[PDB]
DNA sequence: CAGTCCCTGTTCGGGCGCCT
DNA sequence: TAGGCGCCCGAACAGGGACTG
C-alpha cells in the first residue's frame, strides 16, 4: 500500500532550473526511519545517487552537484521536492524518487521505488518528423522474403509511435531506439515480409508524433530504376 | 567516493541455471550493501538489504553473500523474469553509490546478421539530403561491427547507429546504422557499401549498391 | 537568588559528617570541559567559588556522552548520597510503577537541569563542595559548591518531586496509556505503541517539558552505518531469565561426573529437590578420571530428573524493597558475561546474561562497566533501586578506566572480588 | 604593605576553645631580644597589642642562627593547630618539569613576606595571642595577637595558596597565553614572546601583585638560565635535577638508610633504572631508629650498582604536545621494574620504578599489568593524556592471559619490545583430564586446639602417602597435600582437591609468592609437563575423596 | 546456627626524601 | 613547623569462608 510518483516538466531549456515533485502515500515523512531519496539514470548508463532528504531535515547531497541541488518537503501533503539549477544537456535523464528508510541498527535501504520522470535538456522547438520509405533497389526480389524500412528524421521531442499497415503487421518488425542529430531526434523501423505479399499487397508505415499533433502514413512503393 | 565495481557487465545465461554476480567495493564496507533489480521496462525493486537479508516478497531463489570488499549475488534457478539488469548500492558512507550493474541476458544458439541496405528515398533527396540506412537483424550475440566503404573507400563522417535490447521472444538483436551525407556529395559518387563483421563468418557480410 | 520558593531542610544521618573524598586525576580533554560547564554555571550563579575553609569535598569528572556528543558534568555524590537518607528513602521517596517493566518500549530522558531552578538549603550546601584539578598541578584546586539542587544527589528528585509531578499532570491525563518514572537525573518513559509512534510521543513530551523550562538534551541520530541511535529505546521483553542447565553427554568419563555432581550440589542450595547420592555412588573408589563410567538406569533417572527442576521459578522468592540489592558478574568467555541480582544469598530475583556490544573493542574493562550500566538500568525499571555490585576485577585496575567508558547520569555502589570459577554453575555453554 | 584581599574565615574545631597554654620564663638575654623584634612586627602591621579580656595564649621563645649571630622569633602553635578547624587542603600534587613546554621567554619570581602579607581572619586573631614575658616577676608580660597569617599554623598554607590563586585570577584571564605555575609563594612565568615584551608583561605583573600586597623582591631569575625551580635546573633546551649528595659514611644505622633509600627514589625520577629493593628490606623487621646494622652483599651490590648510574651525568627534556607519548617498561630483579617515558627516540622525558607487590601469591603479567596502571595515572597527572607502551611481553603471552583469566583486565595500545628479561607465564594447567597419569586424590586436615595435622593422598592405583605436620592449619595442610602429589608423580598427573582456597591460588598461575610451600608448589608445576586439577565438595561422599579424608582425619576433633 | 580462627585485601600511620 | 606528594614497613581493620561445639 505504498507508492511514489515523480512529477516534472519533462523538458527543460539549458541553464534553467527544474523542480521534480515526488508525491507519496503510505508513510509519513515524520516517522523516524523514513526519508526520500532522489536517484538518477542517464540515457543508457546506470543508476546514480542524488540526494536523500530525511525526516530530521539532516539532508545529504551528492558532492558532485550540491552546488546545483536542493531538497525540500511538504510533510503535510506527503510531497518531496528536488530542484536543480543551471541544467545542461548531461542532466537529461530519468529521475526516480524512492522511499528510503532506516529499519534497524544495520538495515537502511530504499524499500520502494517510483517509476521515474523523463527530464531532458534541449533548446529545440517541437518540430514534426519528416518521413521516408525504404524500398530496396538494384537487388529487386526473388521468391523468399524482403525487408522494408521506414525513416523518421528530425523531430522533437520524443516519443514517436510507429506501426505497420495501421497495426496489421506486427511480426518481423523492428523500430530502433532513436538518436540525436543536430539536437533533433531520428529513428528507423524495419518490417520483414515474404515476397509473396510485397509489392503485390500494399504495405504502409504508420508514424505518429504526439507533441506536434501529426500522423503520417507512408506507402512503401518499390523503387523504379 | 567509495567506488563500487561490478566487473561483469553483460552476462548471458539460461532458465533453470544458477548465477553469481560480484560487487567489489573500494574499502571495508562492513556489509552495508544493497542489491537492486531493474527490469527491461525500468521499474526498480529491492532484492537484498544488509548484504544477505531478502526484502519481503522476494523469491527464496535469491541469495546474498559478501565480506569486506568483495560481495556476490546469486540467483537459485532462473525463471524468465530474473533475466534483467542488476545493481548493488553501498551505504557505509555518503555519498551513497551503486555498481555499474550487471545485465543478465539469455543464451540462444548463435545466428547471423541479416543485412539490408537502402537508397536515399526520392523525397529525402528532393529536399536536399540523403542517408543510407543499413539493417542488421536478429543476429547473436550482441558484439558486432560495421564499416562504410563508399566507392571502395572507407568513411566515418556521417555514421550513426542504434542497437536494440535483447528481444524477449527470440533472444536476438538488431541494429540500425545510418550514413548521413549531403545531396551534392551523394550525387557525386556511385558505390556505397555497408559491411558487417560478426563472430559467425570470417568473411565480413556485405550488401551494397550503385546509384 | 534563582527562586522564591521555600528551601526544604536536610540533615545527614546522625553521627556522620559530610563527604571528605579526594579528587582523582582527570584528563585534559575532561578538565577543559569540566572547567567550561563549571565557569558558565557559576555566572548563572548556580554554583559558587569557595576556599580551604570548607572541610568537605567530592569528586567530579565529566563524560562526553556518545548519546548527544555534549559533555555532561558528573559529581560522584555517593558518599553524600549515603550520609543523607532518612530523607530521600523513608521520609519522601518516589513510588515505583509496577508496570514500567511490563512495556515493550521505554526511553530515558536526562532531565538534569530541571534541578537547577530550586534553591538548596543554605545550611546544607557546604556538603556538596568539589574540586577541579589542573594538569601537571599548575595551580591549586579551584573548588565550588551548590546553591541549587545538584545533579545526581538522591535528594534532588526528592525535593523537585512536587514540581515534577505537576509538570506531568497534563501529559499523564492526555496520554494515560504511557508510563513515567523518575530515578534521580532521569525520566523513564515507556509505551505500547509502534516504535515510530513511541519515538513521537517522546519527542512530544520533550516539547511539553520545554513548555515549562525543563530543557532536555539533543540526542543525535546519524545516517551513516551503525544506527546506534536505533537502540536508544529499551525493551523490557528480550529480558529473559537465564536458568542453569546440566550438560548432555552420551557417555560420561569419571571427571565429567564429578563436575556435574558439584554443579548439582551448588545448585542444591538454590532449588532443594536436588539429590546426588543415587548419582555419586557411581564414583565409589579411587579411579582414574579418564575412566568411562556407564550411567546406571537408577542413575540417569535423576540426572534427567533434577535437570527438569532447573527450569522453573525459584522457591517463593519475594523482593523486599526495604533491603539492599546485590549483583554479581562472572566473566564467562569471549565477550559473554552473566549476572544475578539478589537480596538474600541464594535467593536471586533475577538471573541473566548480557551478550555483547560488537564495538566492545575486545576490552573486558569496557564490557564490564557496560554490563554494570546495563544491569543497573534493568534494576531501576524493575525494582527502582540500584544494586551494590561485586565486581570481578582488581580495584586498582577498574578505578583506572571505568570512567573512560562510563555513559550514565548515576553511579552505582561497588566492591571488588577475586572469586574464581566456583562451578561453571553460573552457566557457560 | 598588607593586602585588601577578603579575609578567609576560619573557625575552631567543634566544641573546643582556643589555647590557654602557659609561657616558660626566658632569659632577659632573650626577652629584650624578642622585644626588638615584635615591636618591629607591631609597627609593620603583622601584630597588635591585645587587651586583658583575652584569655588565650600560645608559647614563644627565641633562638639564634649561629651564622648571623642574629635572633629569630618562634611561636609554638602546636596546641592552636591541635585546635584549629581542619581545612580541605587545596595543593593536590607537586608540578614536574617534564610537563613544561619550551617557551621563547621564561621568568621566575618569588614573593617576600608571603604570609606576613595576608590578613588573618579578624574573628580568629584572639587565638594567636601570645605573651612575651617581663624580665622579672613584675607586671604582666607584653601581650600580642596576630593580624596576618602566622607561620607554622595549620591554616597559613592553604589560605595563602587560595588567596594567591584569587589574585592571579584576573591576570590570567587577560593574558591567557602565558603560563604561570604558582607553587606556594613562587611564580614560574613563561611565554612565547620577545625578550622585551615579556618584561613589559612580567613588569605589568609585578605591578599587579604590588597593588595587592604581594612584594616581588629582587630574587627573581631573568634570562638567567639555569632557572632553579622546584629543585631542578631549567635549561632553554633541557632540564636537570639539582645535584644529589649520596651519603657514603663509614658505618650504617637504620635511620641512615632511610636517608639513602629516599634520596635514591627522588633520583629514580630521572636516572634510568634504579634498584632499591635490595637495601630497602634492610630496614624491614620491627627495627629501632638509631640501631646499627650490617650491609649485606645482596644489599651491597645495590649501592654499588646504583652509585654507578647516578655518577654518569644525565638530563631530561620538555613535553611536546603533537608528538604523542611513550612508556617503555623493562624487567628487573625480583619485584623491581623500570620505565622511561618519552616522545622522541632516546630523549627521556622522565623515568621511574615499580616495586610494590599487590598480594602474597602473584605472578609477572599481573605486575606488568600493575605497572601499566600506575604509569598511566602518573601521566594523566602530568600531561592529561595516556601514553603508548612498549612492553617485554609478546602479544601471544597476553592474548592467552586475559582470555583464560576469570578476573577482567586490559592494557592500552602497546607493542612488544624485544628486550629481556622477558615476561611470560612459566606453567600452565590443563583443560581436560590427561590419560597416562594417576589421578591423585589430595587432602589434609588439622586441629586448631593442637597446631597439628596430617596430609596426604590416595591414587587410583591404590598408592598412598601421609606426612604429618605440626604448627600448620587446614588451609596449609590442604595446600600441603597438593605438594606431595607434585613430587610423588610423573611428568603428567591429575590432582583432586576440595579446597577452593588451594585450587584458586593455583589457577591464578602464580609464579612467585611469600611462603615457600607455594613457591615450591610452583616449582613442581614449572617442572612437570602436564597437570590438571579438579575440585570436589569435601564431606559429600564423592569417592576418591572419602579415602584420603579418613586417611588424614586421624584427629577430627578434641 | 553461634562463636572462632585463617587468610588476604586495604587503610593508616610513621620516617624519610623533595618542594616552598 | 606548616602543608603537599612520593617510597617503604608493619598494625589494626574488614569480610568471607571453614571450623567446632
Ligand atoms: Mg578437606
Amino acid at each position: 500500500q505504498i507508492t511514489l510518483k515523480e512529477s516534472g516538466p519533462g523538458i527543460v531549456q539549458p541553464s534553467q532550473p527544474f523542480r521534480l515533485t515526488c508525491t507519496f502515500s503510505g508513510f509519513s515523512l515524520s516517522t523516524s526511519g523514513i526519508g526520500v531519496t532522489w536517484i538518477r539514470q542517464p540515457s543508457g548508463k546506470g543508476l546514480e545517487w542524488l540526494a536523500t532528504i530525511w525526516w530530521d531535515d539532516d539532508n545529504r547531497y551528492n558532492p558532485s552537484l550540491k552546488s546545483r541541488l536542493t531538497v525540500s518537503k511538504d510533510t503535510s501533503n506527503n510531497q518531496a521536492f528536488l530542484n536543480m539549477m543551471t541544467v545542461e544537456t548531461a542532466d537529461t535523464a530519468i529521475y526516480y524518487c524512492a522511499q528510503s528508510a532506516i529499519t534497524s541498527v544495520t538495515d537502511s535501504a530504499m524499500d520502494h521505488w517510483g517509476q521515474g520522470t523523463s527530464v531532458t535538456v534541449s533548446s529545440a522547438k517541437t518540430t514534426p518528423p519528416s518521413v521516408y520509405p525504404l524500398a530496396p533497389g538494384s537487388a529487386a526480389q526473388t521468391n523468399s522474403m524482403v525487408t522494408l524500412g521506414c525513416l523518421v528524421k528530425g523531430y522533437f521531442p520524443e516519443p514517436v509511435t510507429v506501426t505497420w499497415n495501421s497495426g496489421s503487421l506486427s511480426s518481423g518488425v523492428h523500430t530502433f531506439p532513436a538518436v540525436l542529430q543536430s539536437d533533433l531526434y531520428t529513428l528507423s523501423s524495419s518490417v520483414t515480409v515474404p515476397s509473396s505479399t510485397w509489392p503485390s499487397e500494399t504495405v504502409t508505415c504508420n508514424v505518429a508524433h504526439p507533441a506536434s499533433s501529426t500522423k503520417v502514413d507512408k506507402k512503401i512503393v518499390p523503387a523504379d530504376c | 567516493d567509495i567506488q563500487m565495481t561490478q566487473t561483469t557487465s553483460s552476462l548471458s545465461a539460461s532458465l533453470g541455471d544458477r548465477v553469481t554476480i560480484s560487487c567489489s567495493a573500494s574499502q571495508d564496507i562492513s556489509s552495508y550493501l544493497n542489491w537492486y533489480q531493474q527490469k527491461p521496462e525500468g521499474t526498480v525493486k529491492l532484492l537484498i538489504y544488509y548484504t544477505s537479508s531478502l526484502h519481503s516478497g522476494v523469491p527464496s531463489r535469491f541469495s546474498g553473500s559478501g565480506s569486506g570488499t568483495d560481495y556476490s549475488l546469486t540467483i537459485s534457478n532462473l525463471e524468465p523474469e530474473d533475466i534483467a539488469t542488476y545493481y548493488c548500492q553501498q551505504y557505509s558512507k555518503f555519498p551513497w553509490t551503486f555498481g555499474g550493474g550487471t545485465k543478465l541476458e539469455i543464451k540462444r544458439a548463435d545466428a547471423a546478421p541479416t543485412v539490408s541496405i537502402f537508397p536515399p528515398s526520392s523525397e529525402q533527396l528532393t529536399s536536399g539530403g540523403a542517408s543510407v540506412v543499413c539493417f542488421l537483424n536478429n543476429f547473436y550475440p550482441k558484439d558486432i561491427n560495421v564499416k562504410w566503404k563508399i566507392d571502395g573507400s572507407e568513411r566515418q563522417n556521417g555514421v550513426l547507429n542504434s542497437w536494440t535490447d535483447q528481444d524477449s521472444k527470440d533472444s536476438t538483436y538488431s541494429m540500425s546504422s545510418t550514413l548521413t551525407l549531403t545531396k551534392d556529395e551523394y550525387e557525386r559518387h556511385n558505390s556505397y557499401t555497408c559491411e558487417a563483421t560478426h563472430k559467425t563468418s570470417t568473411s565480413p557480410i556485405v550488401k551494397s549498391f550503385n546509384r | 537568588p534563582i527562586s522564591p520558593i521555600e528551601t526544604v531542610p536536610v540533615k545527614l544521618k546522625p553521627g556522620m559528617d559530610g563527604p571528605k573524598v579526594k579528587q582523582w586525576p582527570l584528563t585534559e580533554e575532561k578538565i577543559k570541559a569540566l572547567v567550561e560547564i563549571c565557569t558558565e554555571m557559576e555566572k548563572e550563579g548556580k554554583i559558587s567559588k569557595i576556599g580551604p575553609e570548607n572541610p568537605y569535598n567530592t569528586p567530579v569528572f565529566a563524560i562526553k556522552k556518545k548519546d548527544s556528543t555534549k559533555w555532561r558534568k558528573l559529581v560522584d555524590f555517593r558518599e553524600l548520597n549515603k550520609r543523607t537518607q532518612d530523607f530521600w528513602e523513608v521520609q519522601l521517596g518516589i513510588p515505583h510503577p509496577a508496570g514500567l517493566k511490563k512495556k515493550k518500549s521505554v526511553t530515558v530522558l536526562d532531565v538534569g537541569d530541571a534541578y537547577f531552578s530550586v534553591p538548596l538549603d543554605e545550611d546544607f550546601r557546604k556538603y556538596t563542595a568539589f574540586t577541579i584539578p589542573s594538569i601537571n598541578n599548575e595551580t591549586p584546586g579551584i573548588r565550588y559548591q551548590y546553591n541549587v539542587l545538584p545533579q545526581g544527589w538522591k535528594g534532588s528528585p526528592a525535593i523537585f518531586q512536587s514540581s515534577m509531578t505537576k509538570i506531568l499532570e497534563p501529559f499523564k491525563k492526555q496520554n494515560p496509556d504511557i508510563v513515567i518514572y523518575q530515578y534521580m537525573d532521569d525520566l523513564y518513559v515507556g509505551s505500547d505503541l509502534e516504535i515510530g509512534q513511541h519515538r513521537t510521543k517522546i519527542e512530544e513530551l520533550r516539547q511539553h517539558l520545554l513548555r515549562w523550562g525543563l530543557t532536555t538534551p539533543d540526542k543525535k541520530h546519524q545516517k551513516e552505518p551503525p544506527f546506534l541511535w536505533m537502540g536508544y529505546e529499551l525493551h523490557p521483553d528480550k529480558w529473559t531469565v537465564q536458568p542453569i542447565v546440566l550438560p548432555e553427554k552420551d557417555s560420561w568419563t569419571v571427571n565429567d561426573i564429578q563436575k556435574l555432581v558439584g554443579k548439582l550440589n551448588w545448585a542444591s542450595q538454590i532449588y532443594p529437590g536436588i539429590k546426588v547420592r543415587q548419582l555419586s555412588k557411581l564414583l565409589r573408589g579411587t579411579k582414574a578420571l579418564t575412566e568411562v563410567i556407564p550411567l546406571t538406569e537408577e542413575a540417569e533417572l535423576e540426572l534427567a530428573e533434577n535437570r527438569e527442576i532447573l527450569k522453573e521459578p525459584v522457591h517463593g522468592v519475594y523482593y523486599d524493597p526495604s533491603k539492599d540489592l546485590i549483583a554479581e558478574i562472572q566473566k564467562q568467555g569471549q565477550g559473554q558475561w552473566t549476572y544475578q541480582i539478589y537480596q538474600e544469598p541464594f535467593k536471586n530475583l533475577k538471573t541473566g546474561k548480557y551478550a555483547r556490544m560488537r564495538g566492545a573493542h575486545t576490552n573486558d574493562v569496557k564490557q564490564l562497566t557496560e554490563a554494570v550500566q546495563k544491569i543497573t538500568t534493568e534494576s531501576i525499571v524493575i525494582w527502582g533501586k540500584t544494586p551494590k555490585f561485586k565486581l570481578p576485577i582488581q580495584k586498582e585496575t577498574w578505578e583506572t578506566w571505568w570512567t573512560e567508558y562510563w555513559q550514565a547520569t548515576w553511579i552505582p555502589e561497588w566492591e571488588f572480588v577475586n572469586t574464581p570459577p566456583l562451578v561453571k554453575l553460573w552457566y557457560q555453554l | 604593605p598588607i593586602s585588601p584581599i577578603e579575609t578567609v574565615p576560619v573557625k575552631l574545631k567543634p566544641g573546643m576553645d582556643g589555647p590557654k597554654v602557659k609561657q616558660w620564663p626566658l632569659t632577659e638575654e632573650k626577652i629584650k631580644a624578642l622585644v626588638e623584634i615584635c615591636t618591629e612586627m607591631e609597627k609593620e602591621g603583622k601584630i597588635s597589642k591585645i587587651g586583658p579580656e583575652n584569655p588565650y595564649n600560645t608559647p614563644v621563645f627565641a633562638i639564634k642562627k649561629k651564622d648571623s649571630t642574629k635572633w629569630r622569633k618562634l611561636v609554638d602553635f602546636r596546641e592552636l593547630n591541635k585546635r584549629t578547624q581542619d581545612f580541605w587542603e587545596v595543593q593536590l600534587g607537586i608540578p614536574h618539569p617534564a610537563g613544561l613546554k619550551k617557551k621563547k621567554s621564561v621568568t621566575v619570581l618569588d614573593v617576600g613576606d608571603a604570609y606576613f602579607s595576608v590578613p588573618l581572619d579578624e574573628d580568629f586573631r584572639k587565638y594567636t595571642a601570645f605573651t612575651i614575658p617581663s624580665i622579672n616577676n613584675e607586671t604582666p608580660g607584653i601581650r600580642y595577637q596576630y593580624n596576618v597569617l602566622p607561620q607554622g599554623w595549620k591554616g597559613s598554607p592553604a589560605i595563602f595558596q587560595s588567596s594567591m590563586t584569587k589574585i592571579l585570577e584576573p591576570f590570567k584571564k587577560q593574558n591567557p597565553d602565558i603560563v604561570i605555575y604558582q607553587y606556594m609563594d613562587d611564580l614560574y612565568v613563561g611565554s612565547d614572546l620577545e625578550i622585551g615584551q615579556h618584561r613589559t608583561k612580567i613588569e605589568e605583573l609585578r605591578q599587579h601583585l604590588l597593588r595587592w600586597g604581594l612584594t616581588t623582591p629582587d630574587k627573581k631569575h631573568q634570562k638567567e638560565p639555569p632557572f632553579l625551580w622546584m629543585g631542578y635546573e631549567l635549561h632553554p633546551d633541557k632540564w636537570t635535577v639539582q645535584p644529589i649528595v649520596l651519603p657514603e659514611k663509614d658505618s650504617w644505622t637504620v635511620n641512615d638508610i632511610c636517608k639513602l633509600v629516599g634520596k635514591l627514589n627522588w633520583a629514580s625520577q630521572i636516572y634510568p633504572g634504579i634498584k632499591v629493593r635490595q637495601l630497602s628490606k634492610l630496614l624491614r623487621g620491627t627495627k629501632a631508629l638509631t640501631e646499627v646494622i650490617p650491609l649485606t652483599e645482596e644489599a651491597e651490590l645495590e649501592l654499588a650498582e646504583n652509585r654507578e648510574i647516578l655518577k654518569e651525568p644525565v638530563h631530561g627534556v620538555y613535553y611536546d604536545p603533537s608528538k604523542d607519548l611513550i612508556a617503555e617498561i623493562q624487567k628487573q630483579g625480583q619485584g623491581q621494574w623500570t620505565y622511561q617515558i618519552y616522545q622522541e627516540p632516546f630523549k627521556n622525558l622522565k623515568t621511574g620504578k615499580y616495586a610494590r607487590m599487590r598480594g602474597a601469591h602473584t605472578n609477572d603479567v599481573k605486575q606488568l599489568t600493575e605497572a601499566v596502571q600506575k604509569i598511566t595515572t602518573e601521566s594523566i597527572v602530568i600531561w592529561g593524556k595516556t601514553p603508548k607502551f612498549k612492553l617485554p611481553i609478546q602479544k601471544e603471552t597476553w592474548e592467552t592471559w586475559w582470555t583464560e583469566y576469570w578476573q577482567a583486565t586490559w592494557i592500552p595500545e602497546w607493542e612488544f619490545v624485544n628486550t629481556p628479561p622477558l615476561v611470560k607465564l612459566w606453567y600452565q594447567l590443563e583443560k581436560e583430564p590427561i590419560v597416562g597419569a594417576e589421578t591423585f586424590y589430595v587432602d589434609g586436615a588439622a586441629n586448631r586446639e593442637t597446631k597439628l595435622g596430617k596430609a596426604g593422598y590416595v591414587t587410583n592405583k591404590g598408592r598412598q602417602k601421609v606426612v604429618p605436620l605440626t604448627n600448620t592449619t587446614n588451609q596449609k595442610t590442604e595446600l600441603q597435600a597438593i605438594y606431595l602429589a607434585l613430587q610423588d608423580s610423573g611428568l603428567e598427573v591429575n590432582i583432586v582437591t576440595d579446597s577452593q582456597y588451594a585450587l584458586g591460588i593455583i589457577q591464578a598461575q602464580p609464579d612467585k609468592s611469600e611462603s615457600e610451600l607455594v613457591n615450591q608448589i610452583i616449582e613442581q608445576l614449572i617442572k612437570k609437563e602436564k597437570v590438571y586439577l579438579a575440585w570436589v565438595p569435601a564431606h559429600k561422599g564423592i569417592g576418591g575423596n572419602e579415602q584420603v579424608d579418613k586417611l588424614v582425619s586421624a584427629g577430627i576433633r578434641k
